């Protein structure tokens, strides 16, 4: 029962390696979300 | 029966000096103390260092300031601290804060328009309210939460000061914006100022909704009077027509009174306006009911001209049956039986401003009475029975001109103090309440009650001051056998400031060779003002209003080596909105809620007092307090 | 600006700590001036009216004044390149006067009106030169673009779910304006899934003293380390006690040092040695 | 314009001229520039006790307190001020002599009366305290105290504190309304019969100074 806590998952897998290619291209765009922050909202804006 | 005690914070901060007071009574010579702190639970080391030795020449007190660094959900963590007195040791675990200090947003202005840009500050302090460099991640939200902008700045070698600006676009949604900032070490405690985004023209006059009360007495035939003060931003007075309209508030409904509206001249910058009592009635479909509800006053004013409005509204009226308000929050909730227990009543008008001059006495003594203060603090005292039955006190404000109708009352419960093995060996202190000023000095009575059989083992009071949710001061007060009162000469600094608490024990053996621990706490408060000063005045000591484009002296008197910042905003932009704004007030009042302490003073028991002034009891005899494991205070179970 | 202002002071002291300092009103104003109010946006082409505010503030003297609208390209009024819209009024002592302007904006962006007035006789005088911004025929809105949810591991199956993301049509954007799209990424967690341990609460016999020769030993130390490396990893030890789990380590070690009292050159000493048990001291240890 | 060696001058005479032995007696220093007029926040203390201190309020009196053995000795005590900025040259001191209180038959019976001393207001009220000081053998015998108040010459009201057995200290709501202005004295005192069959009555006096102001 104790071992069960310590292998104890929670239900969670937030590796989220999201790319974005605007025609903007000039460089390029990776935002990563991961779990702890995950919720965090990454937002990106463009004037076209 | 050597007896070594500890004494330290009822909960502990991370990156932060924490003192822990040292003792040892009945010992001889000298005694090699080491302190030691580990993580709980197992062991890791977060501190091994700060070791000193108990002197003859000090009593026996020892001190040893500790810090406990990082190297970091939802479960508190807690810390074990071990103390060795030699050979023989004792540990207490503690509660442990993530909170590392506080953060201060400061705006230039309080509202926007879309095209304009943003000046704000970021003041970074600890729990002293001193400055400390940390990493600050600051964000900024819109309206629908939805943030838009984040910097990661440190105030490393800035002096606690973080200059910051962001230019708000053309295309965005109006409202309430919001700036969120955290220290990096503790992502889970965020401050937050509120910016208002709207599409404005500065007015050039304000507009003042004051009403003869400051709440409605429901049995008033005259009605609710109210006065339209306007006035231009350059002080001289308003000529024109004003619109004002009433209503009742619930929570957070509110039901207009159309019936109410009124249209009435504004002739040398004022105007008169009334809500009579028949109206407000008819706007309901039970006066008695109505009470405990709010009303708020909507007025607009128009210029002769037609060429400027403004829009002011008073809100928060309260409908009560009475013109003030009891309150035993500043009163502690435990007697000594059989001596004599003070009460600290608190007077407040229907809104929440203290009440001055207003008698307050008890349900009996009709001939007992008291004036209340300038802060709103009442004082009695009574005295009680050897009972061990609690004690019911019932409040009454007396104050003439009224009846005993239109009177406010409150009512609380003492206990009585739970004394070791029912030996009846109380302590009390009274202190001499009055607006305590940084400078003066205050007389601690230390009043004993015990039998003389043991009454010549006691030779020293062990007393400890709380601040800000740290330890101050802790000295010893002594006292010769076959006194039952000595008093405490302590100096007031600007330390004290807001408020200080003050605990007292005495330790001894007695009854049957049984350990016995007997303490007593008391809270007191300090005038609310800057730890220093700072003072702006106009530099030209002479002279009258200057004229636009004009240069004038401007002379500031604050603390040397201190660094000012300064900003200076329309008074026309308060019109539109006033809220938000940054008062030392409003610090004051932060720093007080997070205070560790829940009690006004004293406890059930000795392990009561302790842990109800925000401190934990650990000794080699086992007279320890209640484990404390949770954060917040006792919820406010009315 | 011709009103009140005020200063607010916040010292930082390493000393004093931080201060604010209450604020200080500076009252900036002039016996006569002019007050020109302009709307924060107005329609280019559409004809509006601006009000132009004079004031008199003095004791006894009502002031005979001439104000005067300064032409300029991007309106158009009564004022030409050669022509001076002026008129000639009068104002009561401790009053203000009210002066119309017909104007139409025929430029956008951040236009200039600029007014003057000088009085007869007295020589005194005040122009206004305040800025409007002037905003064509159009309506704010906030068009959705798209709605998808991103989830390789369901959607789209392979491993790399990509999304084709058609821009904003807008069909009826107004000329000459300027429009920002904002990309939002949002993860919706869901957690959960723990079934609950033991109360503890109702578990405090676990703790016994370790005692006895060998295997007596063992079973007695059995409990008390089990019971310890369960509330580890439970955390529960705020609901049993936390001043309680240094009484346990150190039955603990009480128990390792006893047990010790019974290791041969490997129960009894004087027993043959077990093959079990001594696999058990293993698995305790 | 007077020529002296300290911008400063001390006198007892606000001070009592006699302690109770073994219970806190009161100093009311009396701080004064060299022409007479009382002198503004002007920190004092005693000889010994160099972390006793306290500051003079706007009369020019400063609030003092100390403890005292149970001896029958004379106490003798030195005032010394001590305002920053100068030095232990500059400073005045004075020196006073109080003698206990002679108990009736040596029995050793005293009364201590101390007051909150602060500006008094007529509205205010303040805190009579009453401090026993007798073996208990007889101290359930007393029951009450009577006090008298003295005002421009007058008797303006007397009456009774109430008192169970085992309280030594008892405190009076005294409301101080506006005849007491200016000055008004408390005198309170038991009387009971014990050591040997002998009457014996025990008094303590104290002058407290109200707000100059009118009526
Ligand atoms: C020393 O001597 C003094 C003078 O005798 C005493 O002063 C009086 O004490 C009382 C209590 O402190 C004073 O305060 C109050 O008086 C008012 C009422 O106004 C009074 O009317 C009184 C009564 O006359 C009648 O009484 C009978 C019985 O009830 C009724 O049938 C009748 O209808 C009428 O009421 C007068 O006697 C009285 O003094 C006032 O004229 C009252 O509301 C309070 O409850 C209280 O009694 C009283 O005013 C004092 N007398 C004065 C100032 O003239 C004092 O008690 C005593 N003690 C010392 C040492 O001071
Ligand atoms: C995207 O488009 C939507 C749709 O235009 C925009 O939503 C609109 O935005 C504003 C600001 O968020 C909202 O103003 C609020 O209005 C609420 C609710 O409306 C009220 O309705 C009740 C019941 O009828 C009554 O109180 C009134 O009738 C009132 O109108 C109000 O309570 C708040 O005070 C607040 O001002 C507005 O509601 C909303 N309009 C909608 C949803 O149709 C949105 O701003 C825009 N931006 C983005 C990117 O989301
Ligand atoms: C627990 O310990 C603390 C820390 O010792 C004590 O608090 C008080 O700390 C201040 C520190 O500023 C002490 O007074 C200071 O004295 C210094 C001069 O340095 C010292 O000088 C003395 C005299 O020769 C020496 O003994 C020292 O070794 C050193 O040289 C001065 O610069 C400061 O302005 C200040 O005056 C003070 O000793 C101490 N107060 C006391 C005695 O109680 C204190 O013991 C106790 N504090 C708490 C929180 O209870
Ligand atoms: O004795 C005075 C006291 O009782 C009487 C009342 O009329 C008041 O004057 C006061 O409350």
């Amino acid at each position: 029962l104790a071992q069960y806590q310590k292998d104890a998952p929670d239900h969670q897998e937030l590796n989220l390696d999201v790319s974005l290619q605007l025609p903007s291209r000039s460089s390029k765009i990776t935002h990563r979300i991961h779990w702890e922050s995950a919720s965090l909202l990454r937002s990106e804006e463009t004037k076209e | 029966s050597p007896m070594y005690s500890i004494i330290t914070p009822n909960i502990l901060r991370l990156e932060s000096e924490e003192t822990m007071v040292l003792e040892a009574h009945d010992a001889q010579g000298d005694v090699p103390v080491t302190v030691t702190v580990h993580d709980f639970p197992g062991k890791k080391l977060v501190l091994s260092s700060e070791k000193t030795v108990l002197t003859p020449a000090t009593n026996h007190m020892g001190n040893v300031t500790f810090t406990i660094p990082a190297n970091r959900k939802g479960r508190n963590k807690f810390v074990t601290v071990q103390a060795t007195f030699g050979t023989q040791v004792v540990e207490k675990v503690v509660l442990v804060s993530l909170q590392s200090g506080y953060l201060f947003i400061q705006t230039d202005k309080t509202i926007y328009t879309p095209g304009s840009t943003v000046l704000y500050r970021i003041f970074t302090v600890n729990h002293k309210l001193l400055p400390v460099g940390r990493t600050v991640m600051v964000n900024i939200e819109n309206p629908e939460g939805i943030p838009v902008k984040q910097d990661s700045l440190s105030s490393q070698n800035q002096l606690g000061v973080l200059p910051l600006s962001w230019d708000i676009p053309e295309l965005v949604n109006m409202g309430q914006w919001k700036i969120r900032a955290y220290y990096e070490n503790s992502p889970q405690q965020v401050f937050s100022t509120e910016f208002e985004v709207k599409e404005y023209v500065l007015p050039s006059f304000e507009v003042i909704v004051e009403p003869t009360e400051k709440f409605y007495y429901i049995y008033n035939e005259k009605g609710l009077e109210v006065t339209i003060t306007a006035r231009f931003l350059y002080g001289k007075k308003v000529e024109g027509t004003a619109f004002v309209i009433f209503g009742i508030q619930d929570g957070e409904q509110r039901i207009s009174l159309p019936e109410s509206l009124k249209r009435i001249p504004i002739e040398d910058g004022s105007g008169e306006v009334v809500l009579s009592r028949k109206v407000l009635l008819d706007g309901v479909q039970r006066a008695e009911d109505l009470v405990g509800k709010s009303l708020y006053v909507s007025a607009t004013v128009i210029l002769h001209s037609g060429s400027d409005m403004v829009q002011a509204e008073r809100s928060g009226i309260p409908i009560v049956t009475s013109p003030y308000q009891i309150h035993f929050t500043k009163t502690p909730k435990y007697f000594k039986p059989g001596m004599p227990f003070d009460l600290m009543v608190f007077v407040t008008n229907p809104d929440g401003s203290p009440a001055y001059r207003v008698p307050v006495a008890v349900q009996g003594e009709d001939t007992v009475q008291s004036l209340t203060q300038g802060d709103g603090v009442a004082k009695l005292s009574i005295n009680t029975h050897p009972s061990q039955k609690p004690l019911s006190i019932t409040v009454r404000t007396k104050k003439q001109e009224l009846s005993e109708a239109e009177q406010a009352t409150r009512t609380m419960q003492a206990l009585p103090y739970s004394t070791v093995g029912n030996s009846n060996n109380y302590l009390h202190l009274s202190v001499l309440r009055t607006e305590l000023r940084p400078g003066e000095t205050l007389n601690v009575n230390f009043l004993l009650r015990m039998d003389r059989a043991h009454e010549a083992k006691i030779r020293y009071y062990t007393y400890l001051i709380m601040n800000k949710g740290r330890l101050l001061k802790a000295g010893r007060q002594v006292r010769e056998p076959g006194q039952d009162l000595v008093v405490l000469p302590l100096s007031i600094t600007t330390d004290f400031i807001p408020s200080f608490r003050l605990v007292a024990y005495y330790t001894l053996i007695g009854a049957s060779g049984q350990r016995e621990v007997v303490a007593d706490s008391v809270w007191v408060d300090v005038k609310d003002s800057c730890v220093g000063s700072l003072v702006v005045k106009s530099g030209q000591s002479e002279d009258r209003q200057p004229v636009p484009g004009q240069q004038m002296t401007l002379k500031i008197e604050g603390d040397h080596g201190a660094r000012v910042v300064l900003v200076a905003v329309d008074k026309g932009v308060f019109v539109l909105n006033k809220k938000n704004k940054l008062t030392q007030s409003k610090i004051w009042d932060v720093v007080e809620k997070a205070d560790i302490g829940c009690t006004p003073g004293s406890g059930k028991d000795y392990a009561g007092v302790f842990s109800d002034a925000g401190l934990t009891f650990t000794s080699s005899s086992g007279q320890q307090t209640a484990q404390r494991a949770e954060l917040q205070c006792p919820q406010p179970a009315a | 600006s011709i009103t009140t202002w005020e200063i607010l002071a916040v010292s930082m002291s390493d000393k004093k700590g931080i201060c604010v300092a209450d604020p200080f009103e500076v009252t900036v104003m002039q016996d006569f001036f002019i007050d020109l109010r302009l709307p924060y946006s107005v329609v280019r082409n559409e004809q509006v009216e601006i009000r132009a505010v004079l004031y008199n503030y003095r004791q006894n003297q009502e002031l005979k004044v001439r104000v005067e609208l300064l032409h300029n390209p991007a309106f158009c009024s009564l004022a030409t390149t050669k022509r001076r819209h002026q008129q000639t009024v009068t104002i009561p002592p401790k009053s203000s006067l009210s002066v119309p302007y017909v104007i139409v904006p025929l430029k956008t962006g951040l236009q200039e009106v600029e007014v003057k007035a000088a009085v007869y006789h007295h020589f005194i005088s005040d122009g206004v030169r305040k800025s409007l911004k002037v905003v064509p025929e159009g309506i704010r809105m906030n068009k959705t673009v798209a709605v998808r949810t991103l989830d390789p591991e369901r959607l789209g199956r392979e491993g790399v779910q990509k999304e084709d993301i058609p821009p904003a049509d807008l069909s009826d954007q107004v000329p000459d304006t300027e429009s920002e799209t904002r990309i939002l990424l949002q993860g919706t967690p869901v957690a959960q899934m723990t079934e609950d341990a033991v109360d503890a609460e109702r578990l405090k016999h676990l703790i016994v003293t370790p005692s006895g020769c060998g295997e007596q030993n063992m079973i007695g130390m059995t409990p008390t380390v089990i019971a310890v490396h369960y509330l580890d990893e439970t955390e529960q030890w705020e609901k049993f006690g936390l001043e309680k789990r240094q009484g346990a380590l150190e039955l603990i070690k009480k128990g390792y040092t006893q047990q010790l009292a019974f290791r041969q050159p490997s129960a009894f000493v004087k027993r043959a040695p077990s093959t079990w048990l001594t696999a058990y001291v293993v698995k305790v240890f």
